[PDB]
């Protein structure tokens, strides 16, 4: 566990970056889903 | 989800910031795409101008 | 507001840089879409010479 | 708390520096919501 | 599938970067390359305005 | 089998980074593979 | 005023020449916007010989 | 307050550091003020 | 392949990148130019719409 | 035979990489030339 | 004249090569603006050849 | 033949890839040259088409 | 006073370099003026 | 004559080869500012053929 | 002849390839200026088929 | 002889990378020569 | 004046580096005197 | 004499490597002579 790979990092750092990285991920997603739906319904795209 | 070890092998400081300049640029690519190849989006910005 | 960590792995040397540098391209890129997709912004600066 | 990340920074420098940022960007929207106003007010956009 | 020793000799902090970030290129290139040379395409965005 | 090769990671190490590398393609190829049935249906290429 | 602590995370030797860069390229920027887009600066440059 | 922080910087040298840009831009913009007024007088912008 | 002593002077690390990274480039190249010059490759894009 | 070159490697790990690179390209090349041949039978070049 | 401490907090290997640097280019800025707007320029270099 | 001493004070791993790169990036400038100036090259690639 | 500070100058070599360049800065100016004069003269700028 | 100091400050590996290759870069841009802003200059590597 | 004192203070490793890449640029620069501004260098590249 | 300049290779080795430098070029030139007695006698290229 | 400035040079280091660049000046500017009457006389620049 | 300066060579090495150079150049420039020959005899420059 303890053991530092050539990131700098170990296993539980990493998969602790990586976890927000997805959360903001998420977010980024959930804001673009709705921005696509307005995209939508204001203009000529997809009618 | 399961790609999180990809930060043993990578220096966040080199991959977060080249993974959130990457998305700015492709959001970038993709607004320029729809105002060079759309009527409606430069329409938008002339406004009442035209 | 809940990312404050991003300055554990990336260097604010770094990232602080980059972040102000791609907010200052940004707002150059809108200002020259509208000028150059619009007549009113170059007519703004053309002023009374048209 | 006294943990020096790869940074170089501890997680209470962390988030000093991102309360920073987070300030600045508040004092940027401030400034660029009244831009906006002003813009579609003098400008043909929005009419 | 038997090229892993690669990463004895490249270091994955280059190589990992670099490889993902081809691929994003490449797909740019590729959705750009639709767009300029097709009607469909740009009419897809155009949408109900043309 | 410890030895540590210039790029910093043993044998194993770089093994377990590629797997993961493939396993990525694979994923990355599955998607696309829909995506291309889909264009093919749905747009003009193809016919 | 108030952001003076930039300078503990940022080395000024980056970021000095950055921002006296960033603000020497945006008013190029701007000037070669003017003279693009309006007829008076070209004008003024071309003088009598017109 | 004698801390070095990861700049090499003390907060006291990077305080000083950035009360020579703020007095530095005030002057750049007192001096683009008045190239604005100029502007606006000379050119045809603004009329 | 008897140029394999090319490792002991060059860094793999940054050979074998630029060796590929020249390859897919090529690859790039030559399906640009086949695009930009013929008829037949944009029609295969353009498909029914044409 | 067991010199370190200024690459980092010695002869034997040299060749070692090498010989893989010499396998990748008749790989890539064996595909490029079925490429070529689909290429001259489905498309105008050639005929 | 009262900015030298700027070379206490940026390396003059850096930032006396840039602001020369930026000096240059400016100036070949300008020229080359002068070039492409003016008539007049354009028929100094070609002198009695047309 | 006579140049072997290069190497005493050029780093192989900057010059061997530098002088590859070369030959490899002036190969394309030709190629690309006559593609670019001859009818007979973009003929090759359209065939039967036209 | 003999403090070296993080470009590896003291306050008085970094003095020292700043009255060079500003000593070089009044010639280029004093040369540049000269030729806007000419340019003046010579040119049909400003007529 | 007088600036031999800037050696002091500015490494040498840096200004020289900076120095001369601004030289360099300065003659090709007059040379193609000349080039491309004459008929005499172009007539002279056209020769007998036009 | 007389300047070979200055790698004292250039590296070879730089100034070198420097040097031999910045005649390759030149030489590429000279040809492309004569192939895009006659008539009679194309034409050799067209050869018998016009 | 054995002096180590400041590339890292001594004279000897210095000489070897070279020659190989050499015999690939060589191999280049005779490919090159070939491809262009056949593009003269396949290209409208000299006729 | 043993003294060893930033660039790694003493002073009479720079001021010997400085004065061959001083020297290869003025070649240049000899040989572009030169070449600017050559084409003074040669090509219709200046009549 | 046998002072090493920043680039890491000494007096004699530095001359040994630009009289290399000086003979390349020459060897270039004889080569480019006879070019500009055969340019001139074959080519419509010079008439
Ligand atoms: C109208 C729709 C467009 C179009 C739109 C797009 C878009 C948009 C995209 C693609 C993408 C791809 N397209 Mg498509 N595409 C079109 C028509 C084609 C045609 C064709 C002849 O008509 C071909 C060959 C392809 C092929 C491809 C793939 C190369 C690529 C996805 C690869 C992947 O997922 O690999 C995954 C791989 C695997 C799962 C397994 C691989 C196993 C094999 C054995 C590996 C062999 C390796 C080889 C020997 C050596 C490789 C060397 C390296 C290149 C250095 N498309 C049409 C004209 N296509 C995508 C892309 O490139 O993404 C980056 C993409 O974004
Ligand atoms: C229709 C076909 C095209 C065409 C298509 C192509 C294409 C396509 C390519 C070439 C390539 C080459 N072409 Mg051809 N080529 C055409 C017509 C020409 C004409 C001409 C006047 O008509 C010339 C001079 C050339 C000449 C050349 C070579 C310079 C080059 C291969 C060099 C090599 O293998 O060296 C090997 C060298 C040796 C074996 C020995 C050298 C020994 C000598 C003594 C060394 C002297 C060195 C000198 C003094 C100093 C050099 C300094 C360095 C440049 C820094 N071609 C026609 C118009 N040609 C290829 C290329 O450039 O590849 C990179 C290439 O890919
Ligand atoms: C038809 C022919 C073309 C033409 C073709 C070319 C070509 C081609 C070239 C030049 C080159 C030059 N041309 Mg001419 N040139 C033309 C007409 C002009 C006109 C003009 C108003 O008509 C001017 C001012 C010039 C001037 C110049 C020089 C600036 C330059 C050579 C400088 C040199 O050797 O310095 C040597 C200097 C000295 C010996 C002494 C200097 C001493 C003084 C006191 C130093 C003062 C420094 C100052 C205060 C600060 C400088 C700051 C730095 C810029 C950072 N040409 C015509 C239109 N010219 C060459 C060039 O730029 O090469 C790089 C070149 O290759
Ligand atoms: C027609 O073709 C055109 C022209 C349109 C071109 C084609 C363009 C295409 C194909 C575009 C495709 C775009 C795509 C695929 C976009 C994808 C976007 C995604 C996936 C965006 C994701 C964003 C994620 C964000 C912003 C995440 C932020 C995370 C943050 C801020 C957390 C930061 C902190 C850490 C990573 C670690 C903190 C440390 C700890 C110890 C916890
Ligand atoms: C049609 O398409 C077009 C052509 C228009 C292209 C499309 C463009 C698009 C899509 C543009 C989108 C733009 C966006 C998303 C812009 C976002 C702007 C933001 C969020 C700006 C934020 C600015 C924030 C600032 C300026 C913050 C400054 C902070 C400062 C100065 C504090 C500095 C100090 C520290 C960080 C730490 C100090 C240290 C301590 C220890 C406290
Ligand atoms: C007509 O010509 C045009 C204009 C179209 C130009 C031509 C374009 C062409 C020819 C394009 C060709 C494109 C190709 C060949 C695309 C290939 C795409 C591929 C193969 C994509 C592969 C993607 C793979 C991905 C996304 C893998 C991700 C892996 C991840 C996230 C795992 C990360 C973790 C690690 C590597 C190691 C973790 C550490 C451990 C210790 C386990
Ligand atoms: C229509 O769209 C177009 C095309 C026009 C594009 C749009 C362009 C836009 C949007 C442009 C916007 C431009 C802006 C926002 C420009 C802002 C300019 C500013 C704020 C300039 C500030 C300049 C400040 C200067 C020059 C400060 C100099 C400071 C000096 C010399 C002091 C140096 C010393 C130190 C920093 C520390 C010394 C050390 C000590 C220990 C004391
Ligand atoms: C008309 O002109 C146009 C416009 C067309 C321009 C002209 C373009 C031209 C002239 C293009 C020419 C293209 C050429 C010459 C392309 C050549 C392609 C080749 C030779 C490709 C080779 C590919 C090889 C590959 C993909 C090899 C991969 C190897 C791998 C993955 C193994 C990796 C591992 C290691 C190297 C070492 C592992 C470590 C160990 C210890 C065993
Ligand atoms: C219409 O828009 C267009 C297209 C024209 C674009 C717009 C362009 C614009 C806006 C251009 C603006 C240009 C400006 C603002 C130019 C400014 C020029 C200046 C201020 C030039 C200054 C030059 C100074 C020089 C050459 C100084 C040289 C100093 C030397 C050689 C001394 C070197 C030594 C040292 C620094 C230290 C020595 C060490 C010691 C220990 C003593
Ligand atoms: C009209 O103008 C246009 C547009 C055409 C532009 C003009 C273009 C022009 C002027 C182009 C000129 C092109 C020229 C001059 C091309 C020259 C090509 C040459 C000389 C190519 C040489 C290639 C050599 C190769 C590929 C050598 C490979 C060697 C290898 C693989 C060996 C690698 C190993 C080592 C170096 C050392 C190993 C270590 C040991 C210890 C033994
Ligand atoms: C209309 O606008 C257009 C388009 C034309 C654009 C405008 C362009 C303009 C404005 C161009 C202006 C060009 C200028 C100002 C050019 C200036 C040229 C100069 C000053 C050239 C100087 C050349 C000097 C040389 C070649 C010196 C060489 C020195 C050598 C080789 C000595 C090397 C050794 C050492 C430095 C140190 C040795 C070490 C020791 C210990 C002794
Ligand atoms: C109309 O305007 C256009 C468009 C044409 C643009 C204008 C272009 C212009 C103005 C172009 C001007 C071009 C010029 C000035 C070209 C100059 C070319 C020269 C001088 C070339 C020299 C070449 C020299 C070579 C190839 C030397 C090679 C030397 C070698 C291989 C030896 C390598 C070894 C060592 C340096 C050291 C070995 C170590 C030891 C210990 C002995
Ligand atoms: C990477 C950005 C790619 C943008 C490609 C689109 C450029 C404009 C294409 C031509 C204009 C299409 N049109 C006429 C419908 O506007
Ligand atoms: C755009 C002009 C750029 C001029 C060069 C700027 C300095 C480059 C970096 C070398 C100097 C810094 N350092 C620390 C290595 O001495
Ligand atoms: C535009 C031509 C560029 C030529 C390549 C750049 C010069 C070589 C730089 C070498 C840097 C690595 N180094 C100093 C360790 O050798
Ligand atoms: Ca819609
Ligand atoms: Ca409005
Ligand atoms: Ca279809
Ligand atoms: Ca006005
Ligand atoms: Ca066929
Ligand atoms: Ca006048
Ligand atoms: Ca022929
Ligand atoms: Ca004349
Ligand atoms: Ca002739």
């Amino acid at each position: 566990l303890n053991k530092v790979w050539p990131s700098g990092l170990t296993v539980a750092e990493a998969e602790e970056v990586h976890k927000q990285l997805i959360l903001g991920t998420r977010v980024f997603g959930g804001m673009a889903l709705i921005a696509h739906f307005l995209a939508a319904a204001a203009t000529p795209w997809l009618g | 989800m399961t790609n999180g070890k990809i930060w043993l092998v990578v220096k966040p400081t080199v991959g977060v910031p080249l993974f959130l300049s990457a998305a700015v640029i492709a959001s970038v690519v993709i607004h320029a795409a729809v105002l060079t190849t759309t009527t409606w989006l430069p329409a938008y910005y002339q406004g009442s101008a035209a």
